[PDB]
RNA sequence: GGUAACGCGACCGAUCCCGGAGAAGCCGGCGGGAGCCCCGGGGAGAGUUCUCUUUUCUUUGUGAAGGGCAGGGCGCCCUGGAAUGGGUUCGCCCCGAGAGAGGGGCCCGUGCCUUGGAAAGCGUCGCGGUUCCGGCGGCGUCCGGUGAGCUCUCGCUGGCCCUUGAAAAUCCGGGGGAGAGGGUGUAAAUCUCGCGCCGGGCCGUACCCAUAUCCGCAGCAGGUCUCCAAGGUGAACAGCCUCUGGCAUGUUGGAACAAUGUAGGUAAGGGAAGUCGGCAAGCCGGAUCCGUAACUUCGGGAUAAGGAUUGGCUCUAAGGGCUGGCAGCCGACUUAGAACUGGUGCGGACCAGGGGAAUCCGACUGUUUAAUUAAAACAAAGCAUCGCGAAGGCCCGCGGCGGGUGUU
RNA sequence: GUGAACAGCAGUUGAACAUGGGUCAGUCGGUCCUGAGAGAUGGGCGAGCGCCGUUCCGAAGGGACGGGCGAUGGCCUCCGUU
């Protein structure tokens, strides 16, 4: 039976301290450091509650050390709103732009008659 | 099988309180605790989050209602009101 | 550390300017060559006896050779 | 007591729902805005809900706190202004509105961005408009009239969270938790079972009042406790 | 400081340094703990000096 | 590059605007992966060996850092349109706003081994230096399937709130095109890809953490903030006996065994008849099976009141995965029944309910005079009214459009 | 090493006495920030040491992308330049 002991002057039951076991080389059990692991990045819509994919759900300070691609998805918008909400906004951009055309339309016709 | 003679969802909390207030409160939790059908979809998926707020599993709206139930009898004739006065301001 | 795999990425890194010391690990069936560069340590894994002992002799002159026992 | 004791425990609660501010757009035009998102405040027993707006002159994006109204649904236009149409969530001067007017969030004085009858289930009834000089009478959930010189103005419909005093409270463990977050003066003792050299209605060996519990309104700190300026008790009959 | 005690012997003695450790006593001194190139030998270096 | 989730190696770009992590309550249930345990065979050390014993115990691998393969979650995009209603959980929910059938794809991978890595370390046997020596040589550093066993982590899902469960520094993510670059090549700018070079100031690092290092006038039975936690018996982090670790009886030793003290038990026969006072003390005790009144806010009563059983040895029956209506191979625990038999013996030591009927008060959980009263006291679920529309209701103040209620 | 006093007798021993050693960080915590709260200061009050307040009656950004003009270090070329 492993009757462990501390390491550091910390000694109570903190929740920043996060170990893991781990079997040491020298055949005997000591812990072992978690590091600091972070949410995935949610879209700015907020509609969708579905957290985007292919993005290193960590500590935002990895994300200095990450490259481009690595951060960001080569796709218009990407990291930020997932393709759904960006077809959708697009589907309304044309929607709605054709129906200011038929409003124009409308407006010339009624500026034709009166 | 059955469950139990008349009592109901308050029927777990059992001799305490009284009977007549259990009685009352009642029909204001089989109220709460059942979900309306929604306007937009028409599925039974309207959960109470709080007071005054209910949110939807299928449509994913936020509709501020009433605090215990959904739409009240008050709110129906405050709409018909509006209604009455938009028809009025229409002439 | 990290794996050569290849004998000509090998060989490019022996022709480096920062190889320190190369050691020779003689255990059975394989022979491993670990070159010391400055962040890793490149290993190479030979099976094969008669191409080890080529490879020994491929070895320039100018680098820290070393046995280990 | 006097003060840091019996204040109302305010931690999560940010911020206030205020009206918006006044202008040109809301003097002689109208604007519109979108809903964002409603969530239950703590601490008010409504919830609040966000609707955005936009500058007119800058370029950031503004935001606004309302009281949510009964009937109400997110992701939705709402126009503000003097020529805006007449519909559930509109805020717009009395002088346009007709009579008989369900209306909440009224300012009793034009600037003050809203005072008047905004809490859970409240709203104050529009009796009569008077076009000379801009007069308006308002009756008070109250019963008063006030007269209110029209300048101001007001959303359309009834607060959300109507009802919520109907039911009796259930259990002391509840109500703990309910006072805690509100405020610490639930353990309300009674001035006989407190002690006579504090409070002034306790003394005496068996329990007894002995003293009339009506009291004059010109009194000093100490002994005003009780009914004050008490016309009638008891039993309420008829109005 | 520790790039002080580097500088000041390096002023003097003319001797490279590695790294410099320093604690405190509990009686009220700092302890160094100079770290030499095996270049320059330690005991050779205090035979020079004369301690030993 | 692909219809696509997305990937590869760097693959521009200001002011300003937007979004995310930061940064979030509690509980119940289920699944997966690790660590510690359990077993068969094979190895190195010892004990038992008047008798038997293939017996008994110690032990048997790998870090950070990069990559691959398992294994999970998928609210991720396509071929297609389903009621004679389908897939599906321990439980449920979803579905022409798109189920089952099919192909790909990203996220975490701590489990596997590869570089690190056997060189080190753990033993056994021998060779020296009488010694100073990361000394020297041979061998092992295993072969496998499991388990509601205990602990940790992750994922899925539901419930509870008249209570909605924190702020600040920090970073990149997205539109955005005013500008910097050039005439056909050794092009310019641009480099978040692999590299190469130099440093990262100051403060503290020893010991205890308690019936001898904290506080109590002191080697003071008191108080005293936290982590790690073996085997059997057993539902149990309950109680008892053993493994590791610790210990030598806590301001003293020897001798006989007076009365009266303190702590325990045993006591023929009656069994509260003594005493304000079954006060103290004593009996019942667990599990299985049968079975249960008065009154009732129908929820409680209730374990009501009541009864029968409690060993050893040796059998029978019932419930599962893999491969090719069908046969073989691996199998982990529970329940039911029968005879023989033990000096009526069995919850053999530990754990271990007193009920039944009446009267008065208070519903009750809860707070309580540190140190004579824990209760019928208080908090209290319900009800009843008084004042007040910010030019004011109340309180504080010596003062300033003073503060609180009022973020109302 | 010692045997003046203590460890309720006892002691060669001990936290007893005297001489000496013993705590080493780019990678461990503080250092950076805010929460409850405190508080300088505009302003006002107060004979008075001083008091109210944390925006409250205020002449509140000492920062910076680019353009022009004189000048310097390295052939003022390009950058920290002014
Ligand atoms: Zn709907």
């Amino acid at each position: 039976v492993q009757r462990l002991t501390y390491r550091r002057r910390l000694s109570y039951n903190t929740a920043s301290n996060k170990t893991r076991l781990s079997r040491t080389p020298g055949n005997r059990i000591v812990y072992l450091y978690t590091k600091k692991v972070g949410k995935a990045p949610k879209s700015a819509c907020g509609v969708c509650p579905g957290r985007l994919r292919g993005v290193r759900a960590v500590r935002p300070k990895v994300l200095m050390r990450l490259s481009k691609t690595k951060k960001h998805v080569s796709r218009a918008y990407g990291g930020s709103m997932c393709a759904k909400c960006v077809r959708d906004r697009i589907k309304r951009a044309f929607l709605i732009e054709e129906q200011k055309i038929v409003v124009k339309v409308l407006k010339a016709q009624a500026q034709s008659q009166k | 099988a059955k469950r139990t003679k008349k009592v109901g969802i308050v029927g777990k909390y059992g001799t305490r309180y009284g009977a007549s207030l259990r009685k009352m409160v009642k029909k204001i939790e089989i109220s709460q605790h059942a979900k309306y059908t929604c306007s937009f979809c028409g599925k039974t998926k309207m959960k109470r989050r709080a007071v005054g707020i209910w949110h939807c599993g299928s449509c994913m709206k936020t509709v501020a209602g009433g605090a215990w139930t959904y739409n009240t009898t008050s709110a129906v004739t405050v709409k018909s009101a509006i209604r009455r006065l938009k028809e009025l301001k229409d002439q | 550390p990290r794996k050569i795999e290849e004998i000509k990425d090998f060989l490019l890194t022996a022709r480096r300017k920062d190889a320190k010391s190369v050691k020779i690990k003689k255990n059975k069936d394989n022979v491993k060559f670990k070159v010391r560069c400055s962040r890793y340590l490149y290993t190479l894994v030979i099976t094969d006896k008669e191409k080890a002992e080529k490879l020994k002799q491929s070895l320039p002159p100018g680098l820290a050779v070393k046995e280990l026992k | 007591g006097a003060g840091s004791v019996f204040r109302a425990h305010v931690k999560h609660r940010k911020g206030a729902a205020r009206l918006r501010a006044v202008d040109f757009a809301e003097r002689h035009g109208y604007i519109k805005g979108i809903v964002k998102d409603i969530i239950h405040d703590p601490g008010r027993g409504a919830p609040l809900a966000k609707v955005v707006f936009r500058d007119p002159y800058r370029f950031k994006k503004r935001t606004e706190l309302f009281i949510a109204a009964e009937g109400i649904h997110t992701g939705q236009f709402v126009y503000c202004g003097k020529k805006a149409q007449l519909n559930i969530g509109n805020v717009l001067p009395v002088g346009t509105m007709p009579e008989g007017t369900i209306v909440c969030c009224l300012e009793e004085k034009p600037g003050d961005r809203g005072k008047l009858a905004r809490a859970s289930g409240n709203y104050a009834t529009v009796i009569s408009h008077n076009p000379e000089t801009k007069k308006t009478r308002v009756k008070l959930p109250s019963g008063s009239k006030k007269v209110i010189s029209s300048a101001n103005r007001a959303v359309v419909g009834v607060v959300a969270g109507g009802g919520r005093i109907d039911k009796p409270i259930l259990k002391a463990g509840r109500a703990y938790h309910k006072y805690k977050a509100k405020r610490n003066c639930w353990p309300r003792v009674r001035g006989v079972a407190m002690n006579p050299v504090e409070h002034p209605f306790g003394g005496g060996n068996h329990q007894h009042i002995g003293k009339p519990s009506t009291i004059r309104r010109d009194a000093p700190a100490g002994r005003k406790v009780g009914l004050i300026a008490a016309r009638r008790t008891g039993r309420l009959r008829g109005t | 400081n520790k790039h002080q005690i580097k500088q000041a012997v390096k002023k003097l003695y003319d001797i490279d340094v590695a790294k410099v450790n320093t604690l405190i006593r509990p009686d009220g001194e700092k302890k160094a703990y100079v770290r030499l190139a095996p270049d320059y030998d330690a005991l050779d270096v205090a035979n020079k000096i004369g301690i030993i």
